[PDB]
């Protein structure tokens, strides 16, 4: 799971 | 999002969910917080699909083997029990809930399959797998059958497959090796061939599932079954005079059942981590809490030292720990869901005569190894993607992922799972490194 601002 | 001031728990349908709900009623009477227990179908697969989108239960119950994958996906809140609480549970039960040096869940109880037999139909149960064909011929004459168990789940057929040398992964140097897989070896082939031969000789039907085997044993139609502690309460209801004993041996070697630790993990997206910790540590993990679940569907050998001292007197628990010492602890590596999908496919195909044992196990070995190798590639790719701060490369990646359509925008983030992407799109991400 990748989360990017 | 998950409602606040309310706890939602997910546990499997074969476990004591009504007894767990009774503990939630005591929690509500003492605090005011409502506790709701649910038992979805395929919850081991539902949890990762709902906890990613911030939804799902506050607490999730499953054996330790699936928790490693949940922890690597950032789905579990790191539990921090104080030194005095840790001394209440057996040390090896905390080891099963340890991933990357952190504790990711609360251990509840240790489970292992046993041979369950009917004393009125068979007072001297077989000590070897090899004498079951002759026993079945003797029992069929009397209008009965020898053995019936779940042939649809590899967890149940594994004791026989591992007996002569089969294993999930080598645990060389305190770390599992995702390259060494013991599914294609001659010990696994010898075991599964014996099983296929029982079905070819009409001693078992390849269509037997959990329910069929449960009803046949509880109705008095079959002399033996293979099941865990959770099944005992239904056998008591049937009034069958039953015993729980050692699983039979295969080729002089004992059957090696998988050993699982029933665990309770807190969802990281939950705002009720304080209520969940209070519920699990001070309500469930007490003599009174565990007794309420155990009275519904037995837990096996519980992790709480004080309540296990009472249960140890029970010869069914003694049989469970006897089989558990002879078997293997379930690995907790993130590709265990891929390992299970592979073995489940090979067992069903071999049992149904759609593939030979050698062919079915070769494909399982090939798939388990390949799926684990690719997942480690994705874990290395993820570590590098989080160290990346160059707003230029980040924009190029945000653009590549936008083309695929495999993404979701939230209030604060741009989300995407590397597992959802095509093996082709992953190679493009490597070029950005
Ligand atoms: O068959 C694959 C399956 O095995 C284990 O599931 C067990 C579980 O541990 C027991 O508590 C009980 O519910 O029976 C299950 C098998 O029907 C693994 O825990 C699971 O991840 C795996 O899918
Ligand atoms: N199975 C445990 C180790 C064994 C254990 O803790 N207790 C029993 C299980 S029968 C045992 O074998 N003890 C060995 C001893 O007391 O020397 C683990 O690997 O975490």
């Amino acid at each position: 799971p990748v989360a990017a601002p | 999002k998950i409602e606040e001031g309310k706890l939602v728990i997910w546990i499997n349908g074969d476990k004591g969910y009504n007894g767990l709900a009774e503990v939630g009623k005591k929690f509500e009477k003492d605090t005011g917080i409502k506790v709701t227990v649910e038992h979805p179908d395929k919850l081991e697969e539902k949890f990762p699909q709902v906890a990613a989108t911030g939804d799902g239960p506050d607490i999730i119950f499953w054996a330790h083997d699936r928790f490693g994958g949940y922890a690597q996906s950032g789905l579990l809140a790191e539990i921090t029990p104080d030194k005095a609480f840790q001394d209440k549970l057996y040390p090896f039960t905390w080891d099963a809930v340890r991933y990357n040096g952190k504790l990711i869940a609360y251990p509840i109880a240790v489970e292992a399959l046993s041979l369950i037999y009917n004393k009125d139909l068979l007072p001297n149960p077989p000590k070897t797998w090899e004498e079951i064909p002759a026993l079945d011929k003797e029992l069929k004459a009397k209008g009965k059958s020898a053995l019936m168990f779940n042939l649809q789940e590899p967890y149940f057929t594994w004791p026989l497959i591992a007996a002569d040398g089969g294993y999930a992964f080598k645990y060389e140097n305190g770390k599992y090796d995702i390259k060494d897989v013991g599914v294609d070896n001659a010990g696994a082939k010898a075991g599964l061939t014996f099983l296929v031969d029982l079905i070819k000789n009409k001693h078992m039907n390849a269509d037997t599932d959990y329910s069929i085997a449960e009803a046949a044993f509880n109705k008095g139609e079959t002399a033996m079954t293979i099941n865990g502690p959770w099944a005992w309460s239904n056998i008591d209801t049937s009034k069958v005079n039953y015993g729980v004993t050692v699983l039979p041996t295969f080729k002089g070697q004992p059957s090696k059942p998988f050993v699982g630790v029933l665990s309770a993990g807190i969802n990281a997206a939950s705002p009720n981590k304080e209520l969940a910790k209070e519920f699990l540590e001070n309500y469930l993990l007490t003599d009174e809490g565990l007794e309420a679940v155990n009275k519904d569907k037995p837990l096996g050998a519980v992790a709480l030292k004080s309540y296990e001292e009472e249960l140890a007197k029970d010869p069914r628990i003694a049989a469970t720990m006897e089989n558990a010492q002879k078997g293997e602890i379930m690995p907790n590596i993130p590709c265990m869901s891929a390992f299970w999908y592979a073995v489940r496919t090979a067992v069903i195909n071999a049992a149904s005569g759609r593939q030979t044992v050698d062919e079915a196990l070769k494909d399982a070995q090939t798939a388990a190894a390949a799926d684990c190798a690719y997942l480690d590639e994705l874990v290395e790719l993820h570590r590098r993607l989080m160290t990346l701060r160059e707003r230029h490369i980040l924009q190029q990646i945000v653009n590549l992922i936008e083309e695929t359509g495999h993404f979701h925008i939230t209030n604060t983030t741009f989300d995407f799972d590397l597992c959802s992407l095509d093996k082709t799109t992953v190679r493009k991400l490597q070029s950005y490194l």
